[PDB]
């Protein structure tokens, strides 16, 4: 029998996640799996602010470091046997992919 | 060999030290880094942090 | 020529028992190895340093079973047992005397080379 | 004493079987992890491997609070003797890669 | 970071006394044995190992944190 089944993707880099996500939509659409489009969650920013000096001398300058994380969701209407097929191609770049057997 | 050869170290600056160089001053506990501030500026690019602003 | 001579019970089984750590060496180890029921074979040198133990170690075998073989050269069984390594054993920084030895485990079995004392317990 | 002979054999047998050793630079933790369970501290591992290095029987490396040790041909010869193993054994690494 | 000013109750370590090996057994007749000092009532230490005699106590040197009798 079929299920409603959910895939989530995560990365730092945006434009590799775009090409990964677009290929998951094509492989589902050509096989009529009635895919629900990519939900963009809010972006997450990590920040660290430090003195530049190793020793505490000089005029008081600071460094401002950050990291950004990007997250997406797609939902499918399909058997548990065929998400295992389409969730295995174009996934070569540094993107996390995770899937759960019921969430809809 | 002695039976009393240590004192409690379950909190404060006695508990924690840098993962790269074993120093105790100016370390970063944020996001689970546990590096010294001088060791962080050295490895920030390899960890994946950048500056833009 | 010849075969199965009594030195087999004093060198070849004894050197094989050391590879398995089976030996108790010298008086207090030997006495403790007789009191706990572990002893299987015993070896005893000539009178050196103290005449009294010559009565004691024989009497401690009479309190159990007389698995006792005699070689009077106090240097020799100390030389035979004298190092655990494969090679270069005979350096003068070791080669100590050893007045008595007792075996707990006799080690790996071969060619009935251990059975001399099991024959002597019926032949003597 | 440095350590009981029961401990010293258990370090050397694990080193000869696996071909390598790893430990952190901390003398205070009560047990070394992995097959050095059944009671030996990592202080005994550091002190044992130091004594094996100054004889030329292992190589040493260090990064970020960890030691790394590798066994070498003179050390294989010495440990096969000390552990009384058959002369034909080489249990750690043998098969040629492709 | 200074020159050192010395203490005056000086020892390096104590000296451990030297004695001959065994006096806990006696031969009384040909084939007759006596044990002069007793084993402690115990699991591992139940044979071949002896309690000391002091002027008012019997003590096990192996079970050294305990196994003391007050006579």
């Amino acid at each position: 029998a079929i299920h409603r089944i959910r895939i989530t993707l995560t990365s730092r880099n945006v434009k590799s996640l775009e090409k990964v996500c677009a290929d998951l939509i094509r492989g589902a659409k050509e096989k009529n799996l009635k895919v629900k489009g990519p939900v963009r969650m809010p972006t997450k920013t990590l920040r660290i602010t430090t003195r530049k000096t190793p020793c505490g001398e000089g005029s008081k300058t600071w460094d401002r470091f950050q990291m950004r994380i990007h997250k997406r969701l797609i939902d499918l209407h399909s058997p548990s046997e065929i998400v295992k097929q389409i969730t295995s191609i174009s996934i070569e770049p540094g993107v996390e992919v995770e899937v759960t057997i019921a969430d809809a | 060999q002695q039976l009393y050869w240590s004192h409690p170290r379950k909190f404060g600056q006695g508990s924690r030290s840098c993962r790269v160089c074993s120093n105790r001053h100016g370390l970063i506990r944020k996001y689970g880094l546990n590096m010294c501030r001088q060791c962080f500026r050295q490895y920030a690019k390899d960890i994946g942090f950048i500056k833009l602003d | 020529g010849g075969v199965m001579d009594v030195n087999t019970a004093l060198q070849e089984v004894l050197k094989t028992a050391l590879i398995h750590d089976g030996l108790a060496r010298g008086i207090r180890e030997a006495a403790k190895a007789l009191d706990k029921r572990q002893a299987h074979l015993c070896v005893l040198a000539s009178n050196c340093d103290e005449p009294m133990y010559v009565k004691l170690v024989e009497a401690l075998c009479a309190e159990h079973q007389i698995n006792l073989i005699k070689v009077d050269d106090n240097k020799k069984l100390g030389e035979w047992v004298g190092l655990c390594k494969i090679d270069r054993e005979g350096k003068p920084r070791k080669v100590v005397g050893c007045s008595c030895v007792v075996v707990k485990d006799y080690g790996k079995e071969s060619q009935a080379k251990d059975v001399i004392e099991e024959y002597f317990k019926c032949k003597k | 004493m440095l350590m009981p002979k029961k401990n010293r054999i258990a370090i050397y047998e694990l080193l000869f079987k696996e071909g390598v050793m790893v430990a952190k630079k901390d003398v205070h933790m009560p047990k070394h992890p992995e097959l050095a369970d059944k009671n030996v501290p990592n202080l005994h591992v550091m002190k044992a491997m130091q004594s094996l290095k100054s004889r030329g029987y292992v190589k040493e490396q260090f990064a970020w609070r960890h030691f790394y040790w590798y066994l070498t041909n003179e050390g294989i010869q010495y440990l096969r003797d000390y552990l009384h193993l058959p002369p034909e054994i080489v249990p750690a690494t043998l098969r040629r890669s492709r | 970071k200074k020159s050192y000013t010395t203490p005056k109750k000086n020892k390096h370590k104590r000296k451990k006394v030297k004695l001959a090996v065994l006096k806990y057994y006696k031969v009384d007749e040909n084939g007759k044995i006596s044990r002069l000092r007793r084993e402690c009532p115990s699991d591992e230490c139940g044979a071949g190992v002896f309690m000391a005699s002091h002027f008012d106590r019997h003590y096990c040197g192996k079970c050294c944190l305990t196994y003391c009798f007050n006579k």
